[PDB]
């Protein structure tokens, strides 16, 4: 199948300047356009250029000619797009699109790289397990939870049981709070279920080859 | 006579036909380059149109257009191929037998279309000028550039053209 | 220059009823000669990439359902979506890829649902957020609607108004509720220095107070 894999999330000091990449495959690179896009956390898609592969042709959006930089190596079949003199403007997830055949419109598109723009020290989150009261004797099912609190920058990813449980479960936006994000998510399940069942939180967060799994153990 | 005609609108269509089958080219396909003027300097009744048949692939292309021009030549008799060579030494200053022709080409091809003069070209409007045409007094010689969409693609389609217009010095007496 | 504007910015609805969203552009994006409308819409889910929708201002692309219509010409376009279901959520913009590449502000498609209250949950501290030094008290409100609810604390009848930190979900993409996660914030030390922990939840649908408890000595 068609697949473009991006580069992972990145933090860089405000007027320093980032590399990302896509790295292409499933299709012949050299015989469609490779567009990026910006997207500032809540806001709308913007286009910023494409590069043609084949040629390393470039047109950029006004905007950003002198912010952005469209490369591609033919042999790795992956596309790079570097930012310059970054700012807390710059701070936003970053596309790369392959178009359709006619080359007008973006058929394919990566899952993104997130850009922080911070003057603040990567710092690792600590994960809390959240078991409930005590009075276990009150109704069917049951809901457990899990505590990220204090980290830094915002790309972590949360999942229970390595993804086998995904039903019933919400994972909160993470709130920043003097330069340290806090998250936190819940799971809810049958009363039979647990603590019969090993209910186990798996955290992430690359950002400080941080990664710990925890499992839910009862008051 | 007006088989030179005939034989530049059978490139034409050829080209077109190549582009679209090995390179995935179309009419509607997005296109990099674009062409502004085309023209000729000394134009002694040679109408002139230029073509969009656009794609991302710039070698699929020069593959395409050096393949349409050598079946194109091949389809020449023997005794027709033997005016090429003297059109081939006048619009680029090469040698050739009637067989060492195609390759050639080819290589003027490859080593001008790759040159970092037209490769690292970023200039989007690009203008056509060849140098001279004639056409005969009764019916002109209809001359078509057909836009490949890239400074490599344009470069071998160029080329022919230098080509086709020196043989059109051999109709008009 | 190029400038795309949509309308409204965003709209809620209920599943099955009809919506339509208007894409305008200040310059035409139509070839009177081929007769092609260089205009397309894509679709953004909550957290996801952007899908593309419809090419060239009326054109299904592969794999999306007939529900969804593209039309217009010009400068003014329209999207429809016949019979709307709540995984269609999402934000849509439109694209013009006449002169370059333009992105519209996108429309925010929200799902009407009928009124629902909160399933509230309270956990104490983490015992390793403790022995860490510090204590955090979790409050889930699970699948509400409308989206707004009052979250309140008590500390032994006494209402804390700084130290938390308010999270909302993204509208469920399955039964268009919201949910949110409310954390208190303490010192392990101010967190034994007193017994009763409580989140009064006010939502419209009750005038009574949805209240969850728990006393250190319990556990």
């Amino acid at each position: 199948q068609v697949q473009l894999q991006q580069s992972g999330a990145e933090l860089a000091k405000p007027g320093a300047s980032v590399k990302m990449s896509c790295k292409a495959s499933g299709y012949t690179f050299t015989r469609y356009w490779m567009h990026w896009v910006k997207q500032r956390p809540g806001q709308g898609l913007e286009w910023i250029g494409y590069i043609n592969p084949s040629t390393g042709y470039t047109e950029y959006n006004q905007k950003f000619k002198d912010k952005a930089t469209l490369t591609a190596d033919k042999s790795s079949s992956t596309v790079y797009m570097q930012l310059s003199s970054l700012t807390s403007e710059d701070s936003a997830v970053y596309y790369c699109a392959r178009t359709t055949v006619d080359g007008y419109d973006f058929a394919y598109w990566g899952q993104g790289t997130l850009v922080t723009v911070s003057a603040a020290k990567t710092t690792a989150p600590s994960v809390y397990p959240l078991a409930p009261g005590s009075a276990a004797q009150t109704n069917s099912m049951v809901t457990l939870g899990c505590l990220v609190k204090g980290y830094f920058p915002e790309p972590v990813t949360v999942t229970w049981n390595s993804g086998s449980l995904s039903s019933g479960v919400h994972t909160f936006p993470a709130v920043l709070q003097s330069d340290l994000y806090t998250l936190s998510s819940s799971v809810t399940v049958p009363s039979s279920t647990w603590p019969s069942e090993t209910v186990t939180c798996n955290v992430a967060h690359p950002a400080s080859s941080t990664k710990v799994d925890k499992k839910i153990v009862p008051r | 006579a007006a088989s030179i005609q005939t034989t530049v609108n059978t490139l034409s269509e050829r080209i077109s036909s190549k582009l679209e089958q090995e390179a995935n080219a179309s009419a509607q396909t997005k296109c990099d380059i674009e062409i502004g003027n085309f023209y000729i300097r000394q134009n002694h009744g040679c109408n002139l149109t230029v073509k969009n048949m656009c794609s991302a692939d710039a070698d699929a292309q020069l593959d395409a257009v050096l393949s349409a021009a050598t079946e194109t030549y091949s389809g020449l008799t023997p005794e027709q191929k033997a005016y090429v060579p003297a059109m081939f030494t006048a619009a680029l200053n090469i040698q050739t037998s009637v067989n060492t022709v195609v390759r050639d080409f080819e290589n003027y091809v490859k080593q001008t279309c790759n040159s970092s003069a037209v490769v690292d070209n970023k200039l989007k409007i690009q203008n056509v000028i060849i140098d001279e045409c004639y056409g005969a007094p009764g019916s002109p010689t209809n001359l078509e550039f057909i836009n490949t969409g890239s400074s490599k693609g344009n470069c071998a389609i160029k080329a022919l053209m230098q080509l086709t217009t020196k043989a059109t010095t051999q109709i008009a007496p | 220059d190029m400038v795309m504007s949509q309308s409204p910015s965003s709209l809620a609805v209920s599943a099955g009823e009809k919506v339509s969203m208007s894409c305008k552009s200040s310059q035409t994006l139509l070839n009177s000669r081929t007769r092609k409308n260089y205009l397309a819409w894509y679709q953004q889910k909550p957290g996801q990439s952007p899908k593309l929708l419809i090419y060239w201002a009326s054109t299904r692309e592969s794999g999306v359902p007939d529900r969804f219509t593209g039309s217009g010409s010009g400068t003014d376009f329209t999207l429809t979506i016949s019979s709307v279901q709540a995984e269609d959520l999402a934000v849509y913009y439109c694209k013009q890829s006449y002169n370059l590449w333009t992105f519209g502000g996108g429309t925010k498609l929200e799902i009407k649902r009928a009124d629902a209250a909160p399933t509230v949950s309270i956990f104490p501290p983490s015992s390793e957020q403790l022995t860490s030094g510090g204590a955090s008290v979790v409050c889930f409100l699970n699948n509400f609607y409308p989206k707004d609810i009052n979250v309140k604390w008590k500390i032994d009848g006494s209402e804390r108004a700084a130290g938390v930190l308010n999270s909302w979900t993204d509208q469920d993409s399955k039964d268009s509720t919201y949910s949110m996660s409310s954390t208190l914030t303490l010192t392990k030390d101010e967190y034994e220095r007193h017994n009763s922990y409580t989140c009064e939840a006010t939502h419209k649908t009750s005038t009574s107070p949805i209240v969850k408890s728990f006393n250190r000595n319990e556990c």
